[PDB]
C-alpha cells in the first residue's frame, strides 16, 4: 500500500529508508537540500566536522529536518513533522537499539566534538516532535538503588 | 564521562579498583595439601612469591641455584 | 628485606598508610643480601661471620653510607 | 497534501517554485534540460544575450516550456 525507498547517499556511507507513499517528497526535499549542506565528499573516508560514520549521516538529518520545522516555513509544518517522526523511529531502531543516545554516540570516529554532533542531533528532533524522554534510570541508579553503587555528588 | 549515567546495557557501570580487592594477598591450599601465599607472582612462577635474587659472586655456582630450588624457591 | 616480618607490611599494603596513602600491595618480595649466609651459599666461613656481624641501619640513616662507615656496610666506587 | 519545491539555479540568481507533488518531474525534465540551453555560469554577473537579471530566468524558462507545448512532443501535451 505504502512504501517508498529512501536512500541518504554520501562519499562511502549510506543508508536505505522506508517511507509512505504520500509523505515521500517532502522527505525527498530534506534530503536534496541535506546533501547539499555537506562539502564535496571525500574518498579518504573522513572530513573535520563533516560526516564520519553511518551514524552521523542521520543524526545530521535529524537536526536539519527538526530545524525545518521550527523554522518559519508554513503551510508545510504538518507535514514536516512526520518525516520526523520516521527519522525519529529509524534511529532508535537500527543506531540506538533502545540505548540513549549518549552511551551510543560514546561510540563513534572521536573528534570529542562529533559526539556532540550527534547527541544534540536527538535532542533536537526529540522536542521539535514532542517527545518527552522516557523516564528510564541507568544501569549505574538502577544498581544505586539496588544497593551496589553509592553514588555521592 | 557523561554518557557513563545514561546507559541500558547491563555492562555499563564501571567499579574503581581497590589494589588490597584486586592485589591483596591471598591463602590457597592444593590438591595434595600445599599452601601457597596467593599473588600475581607466585601463581605466575608456580611457587612461594619469596624469590632469592640474582647476586653475582654467591648467586653464580650452580649449587646454590639448582639446591635453592628444590628447595622449592625462585631464584636468579 | 631479611625477614617475613619486615616483608609482609609490603606484601600486604600497609607501608604506604603510613606515608597518608591509600593501601599498595606488592605481588612478592626478594632477597639478596640476606641468603649470603645460607650454609649452601659459597660465601666463604670467616666472611659468612663478618656478614652477620655487620650491624644493620634502619631506612632512617641509610643514606650515611656515601659518607661514613654506617652500620658494617660503606658505599665504594 | 501537494507541495514540491522547485529551484531554478545559475550562476549568482536563482528563483523558488511550488509545484504539485504530480506534476513535478514534468517541471524537473523542462528545468533540466534548460539549464544547459544556458552558456557556463559567470561569476561576473552578466553575458551578452544570457541572463541579466531573476526576471530573465523565469522569463527564458516560459517561452523554454510553452515552445515545448508546441513542439511536436505528444502523449506529454
Ligand atoms: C654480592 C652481591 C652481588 C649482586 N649481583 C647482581 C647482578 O649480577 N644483577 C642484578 O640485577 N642485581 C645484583 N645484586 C643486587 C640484587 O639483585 C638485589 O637487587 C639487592 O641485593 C637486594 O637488596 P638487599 O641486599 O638489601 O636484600 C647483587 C647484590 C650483592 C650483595
Amino acid at each position: 500500500q505504502s512504501l517508498r525507498p529512501l536512500v541518504l547517499t554520501h562519499g562511502s556511507l549510506e543508508f536505505s529508508f522506508l517511507v509512505p507513499t504520500s509523505l515521500h517528497f517532502q522527505a525527498a526535499q530534506l534530503k536534496d537540500s541535506f546533501l547539499a549542506t555537506l562539502p564535496q565528499p571525500t574518498e579518504e573516508l573522513a572530513q573535520d566536522d563533516e560526516p564520519s560514520s553511518v551514524v552521523e549521516l542521520v543524526a545530521r538529518y535529524i537536526a536539519f529536518v527538526a530545524h525545518e520545522v521550527d523554522e518559519g516555513d508554513e503551510d508545510a509544518h504538518p507535514t514536516n513533522l512526520e518525516v520526523l517522526k520516521l527519522i525519529l523511529n529509524e534511529f532508535e531502531r537500527a543506531f540506538m537499539r533502545g540505548n540513549d543516545v549518549h552511551a551510543i554516540a560514546a561510540n563513534v570516529a572521536g573528534i570529542t566534538a562529533k559526539k556532540i554532533g550527534v547527541v544534540r542531533a536527538y535532542y533536537a528532533g526529540r522536542a521539535a516532535a514532542g517527545r518527552a524522554p522516557k523516564p528510564y534510570d541507568s544501569a549505574l541508579f538502577r544498581a544505586a538503588a539496588e544497593n551496589n553503587v553509592k553514588i555521592y555528588s | 564521562y557523561k554518557p557513563e549515567l545514561f546507559d541500558r546495557d547491563d555492562n555499563a557501570v564501571q567499579f574503581a579498583v581497590d589494589w588490597v580487592k584486586e592485589h591483596g594477598p591471598r591463602l590457597v591450599k592444593t590438591s595434595v595439601g600445599q599452601t601457597f601465599v596467593d599473588t600475581k607472582m607466585s601463581r605466575l612462577l608456580g611457587v612461594p612469591p619469596v624469590m632469592v635474587a640474582g647476586m653475582t659472586p654467591t648467586t653464580v655456582p650452580w649449587d646454590f641455584v639448582a639446591a635453592t630450588m628444590n628447595a622449592g624457591y625462585h631464584i636468579e | 628485606f631479611g625477614g617475613s616480618e619486615d616483608t609482609y607490611p609490603y606484601l600486604t599494603g600497609s607501608w604506604s598508610t603510613k606515608f597518608g596513602y591509600p593501601p599498595m600491595p606488592f605481588d612478592g618480595c626478594m632477597f639478596g643480601s640476606r641468603m649470603m649466609t645460607a650454609k649452601e651459599a659459597h660465601t666463604s666461613k670467616q666472611a659468612k661471620q663478618a656478614i652477620v656481624d655487620a650491624p644493620g641501619v634502619d631506612d632512617d640513616q641509610w643514606e650515611n653510607t656515601y659518607k661514613r662507615p654506617t652500620g658494617g656496610v660503606i658505599t665504594v666506587l
